[PDB]
């Protein structure tokens, strides 16, 4: 909703969705771990199936870095992405109804 | 100029809003010591060494 006024960019485009909605037990965790040294930000990455479906599982595991940028900027908050609409049937909108 | 406080290492300070001196709030303006935030070097053209 705002201006670019941008000066960074590091995008890798492989495009596939198989987004495959469904209401099923999770078989699917990913993992991000956020940090910061010197003002290199490293985002360390992680994915692997599982088989509950409410809770957490919880068993253990190993992370790994998968990227690193110089941001070089004070960082305070942070706020996920979610995407959600549905389709005519649903007469809320998409702000309004999903 | 003058930010309040120490920076950290290799960190871009992106303000416009004018750093209060003498306590003074400000709204991008003067008064009692309210000085300017940035600061452009007066560098005369073949000025000295």
């Amino acid at each position: 909703s705002s201006a670019n006024n941008c000066t960074f960019e590091y995008v890798s485009q492989p495009f596939l969705m198989d987004l495959e909605g469904k209401q099923g037990n999770f078989k699917n965790l990913r993992e991000f771990v956020f940090k910061n040294i010197d003002g290199y930000f490293k985002i360390y990455s992680k994915h692997t199936p599982i088989n509950l479906v409410r809770d957490l599982p919880q068993g253990f595991s190993a992370l790994e870095p998968l990227v690193d940028l110089p941001i070089g900027i004070n960082i305070t908050r942070f706020q996920t992405l979610l995407a959600l609409h549905r389709s005519y049937l649903t007469p809320g909108d998409s702000s309004s109804g999903w | 100029l003058f930010r309040k406080s120490n920076l950290k290492p290799f960190e871009r300070d992106i303000s416009t809003e004018i750093y209060q001196a003498g306590s003074t709030p400000c709204n991008g303006v003067e008064g009692f010591n309210c000085y300017f935030p940035l600061q452009s070097y007066g560098f005369q053209p073949t000025n000295g060494v």
